[PDB]
């Protein structure tokens, strides 16, 4: 499931549109965005 | 950051030994150097990953981005 | 006059420790062009398994992907070659792992708070916080049920601290493995230190006995210079006790009475280890990588 | 049967259809073999001229030399030189497995 | 390549008199013995094998008609035309070893022909080659016979009535 992180009080809450861009535990304005299981690769060098 | 894996020239494993002066104070309660001798201290080509380590790893893990508080 | 016979007749190893992990070894009578490439293949050609190609499912914490991809590559396999074979790069993505060529690594860590009372010690504080090598698990692909059954797939040594976490953060991976020389990077060095040094050889002159042979004594390593009396004055005890400091050689009483100079023909190779091999055994890959190298231009013909 | 020609090349740039004189452009080579086989190569005495150099560290090429007094080639004269470094090898290995066994 | 088209041509053609094969082979020899006075003793000087690229190449044309046109050289008794274990027994044993610097294929057809049918006993000499043994570009066109099979299923068939296979 997409979620984000509240910037503030830590707490992941999702963002569906036609919503306010604000946390929703705390009353927080920037919020940022959390990664979710994707396949990355590297080398070892 | 975290204590390298391998010695830089020489090359021997130095993930091993960051741990034994606190032990070496509060356990063993010496000086600096005879703590400094016994426990496997051998080449002052990579003796240094001892002294000259800051593992800033410990002031970057304060900084959570994922826990409250 | 050289013949081959007349190397094997003057040709000695004086194997003067054998350890586990760092070997110590003399030699006699062989050429520096000789005992240098031995020195040469076992950093260098002797192959090792190494992790490879990293993949991060997730990585959260506060050490990076690149940064993190790059140390798990360092991490010594206690893995014997000649298991595993080499990778073929002419051929794409699907095909380049086999059941045969990779060595299948995965590891998957999250933190989460304890409930602990304080000042606070950081592993009573969080459940795995510490991501040693000793977590690094081997999974078994293809026919690796019973073909690394009595040697799993263990970190040489599983004290390696991989990374630093906290409550929320998670690292989840899969690493691959893979056999390859050490000419291309430093990870696959099956050597801590391979290295031969030349044993010194001392020359007096003089007699410097009495209170001279004090101080003659004095200005080297202890277990050289052995004192009697007079009689038996100052013999050297041992010239590889000695390391070349040349403390002697800056006195006003001993700057012409003794003399420095190498032995140049008697190596003394020592040889650490990776941790993946006893440091006997790399170097008889070393001197059959050598022939192996011998004969490969032998069995080759020349057009143009 | 399948050769692999890339690993040696005689330049005909500098041989002279003599034999005696020779000169072979190895690949994937470096001091490792060069200095070793010189030395081999040095010990026959119908060997004139031995020398290796690489031409530049960054491409992995090698070059040796060999010049003969006649009654020898360089090809006759750098399989010998081939020849005994195998031979040297196995009297380093034999006498090393007889020491480890006195343990 | 002409004379490369030249000796291909040849072996390679059904339909000719058998007295047009022998006016080639004639002219073909006539150059080799008009190339005796000249250039067979300018072989030691101080140059190059390659000056002599259009020789050795003619040599390996004048062996491909031998190859597979042999029987048509048989007189009455079973000699040669001018007496060709004569022509070819010198240029075996010549000084440039067109043994050695022809086509390695063609040169083992020809011994795996002259010790089946007497000609030449080059076979001795081509394993005399041990230790002695611009160039990638000059064997690519002795391998190039211009007349081999068509791979294409369809029109061999009108080429079925004016071709010599390989048999």
């Amino acid at each position: 499931t997409l979620k984000y992180i509240c910037a503030e009080c830590s707490s992941k809450l999702s963002l569906s549109r036609t919503d306010a861009v604000r946390c929703k535990d705390c009353g927080h304005r920037i919020l940022l965005k959390a990664r979710t299981k994707r396949l990355v690769q590297f080398e070892a060098r | 950051m975290i204590v390298p894996v391998r010695c830089f020239s020489c090359g021997k494993v130095v993930g091993d030994k960051w741990e034994s002066y606190l032990n070496l104070l509060q356990e063993d309660e010496l000086d600096e150097g005879t703590a400094l001798s016994r426990l496997g201290l051998k080449r002052y080509c990579c003796r240094r990953m001892i002294l000259t380590h800051v593992d800033l790893i410990e002031k970057f893990l304060r900084y959570n981005p994922l826990e409250k508080r | 006059e050289w013949n081959v016979e007349k190397f094997k007749k003057d040709f000695e190893v004086n194997i003067s420790s054998l350890d586990a992990r760092e070997a110590n070894f003399d030699l006699i009578n062989i050429d520096t062009s000789i005992a240098n490439a031995f020195r040469r293949i076992m950093i260098s050609e002797v192959p090792s398994v190494a992790a490879e190609y990293v993949y991060f499912f997730n990585n959260t914490s506060v050490i990076q992907d690149e940064v993190l991809a790059h140390r798990i590559g360092l991490v010594p396999l206690k893995v014997d070659p000649d298991m595993l074979t080499w990778v073929d790069s002419n051929l794409p993505d699907d095909e380049k792992f086999t059941d045969e060529n990779t060595i299948v690594l995965s590891l998957n860590v999250k933190c989460t708070r304890n409930p602990d009372a304080p000042s606070t010690d950081p592993k009573e504080l969080y459940n795995n916080a510490h991501v040693y090598a000793r977590d690094l698990k081997f999974e078994p692909q293809g026919r690796q049920s019973t073909t690394f059954a009595d040697c799993p797939v263990v970190p040489a040594d599983p004290d390696i601290l991989l990374a630093k976490l906290r409550p929320g953060q998670e690292i989840s991976l899969k690493a691959h493995c893979i056999l390859g020389i050490g000419g291309d990077h430093a990870k696959f060095s099956p050597v801590s230190t391979a290295s031969y040094r030349l044993l010194p050889q001392i020359n007096i002159l003089q007699p410097i006995k009495g209170e001279s042979a004090r101080r003659f004594q004095k200005c080297f390593p202890p277990g050289v210079i052995g004192i009697d009396e007079g009689s038996d004055e100052a013999y050297v005890k041992d010239a590889r006790k000695d390391t070349v400091s040349r403390e002697v050689l800056r006195y006003e009483e001993f700057a012409d009475k003794v003399k420095l100079g190498r032995v140049r023909n008697h190596f003394i190779f020592n040889v650490e280890s990776a941790g993946a091999m006893t440091p006997e055994e790399i170097f008889f890959k070393s001197v059959r990588i050598l022939k192996n190298k011998a004969e490969y231009l032998k069995n080759c013909p020349i057009t143009q | 049967e399948e050769p692999d020609r890339e690993k040696i090349k005689l330049l005909t740039q500098a041989t002279s259809e003599d034999g005696t004189s020779a000169s072979f452009q190895i690949v994937e080579e470096d001091h490792t073999l060069g200095n070793a086989l010189r030395y081999v190569i040095m010990k026959n005495p119908d060997v004139e001229f031995c020398g290796y150099s690489i031409p530049h560290p960054s491409e992995n090429l090698l070059n040796i030399r060999i010049q003969t007094y006649g009654e020898t080639t360089a090809v006759d004269a750098l399989q010998k030189g081939l020849k005994d470094l195998m031979d040297l090898c196995d009297v380093v290995e034999s006498k090393f497995t007889e020491k480890i066994k006195s343990m | 390549k002409s004379l490369q088209y030249l000796g291909s041509y040849i072996a390679r053609a059904k339909k000719l008199s058998r007295t047009q094969i022998i006016f080639v082979a004639s002219y073909l020899t006539s150059w080799l013995n008009r190339y005796v006075i000249e250039r067979e003793e300018e072989v030691d000087q101080r140059g190059g094998m390659e000056r002599f690229k259009h020789f050795y190449a003619a040599f390996q044309a004048l062996c491909y008609i031998f190859c597979f046109r042999h029987n048509i050289f048989r007189d009455t008794d079973g000699n040669w035309e001018c007496e060709l274990d004569k022509f070819f027994q010198r240029m075996v044993i010549s000084k440039f070893n067109p043994l050695k610097f022809c086509n390695e294929n063609v040169m083992l057809m020809f011994a795996r022909i002259a010790q089946q049918e007497s000609v030449a006993y080059c076979f001795s000499i081509i394993e005399n080659n041990n230790n002695e043994r611009t160039r990638q570009q000059f064997i690519d066109l002795q391998s190039y016979f211009p007349y081999d099979p068509l791979f294409l299923k369809n029109y061999k068939i009108l080429m079925k009535e004016y071709y010599i296979e390989w048999s």
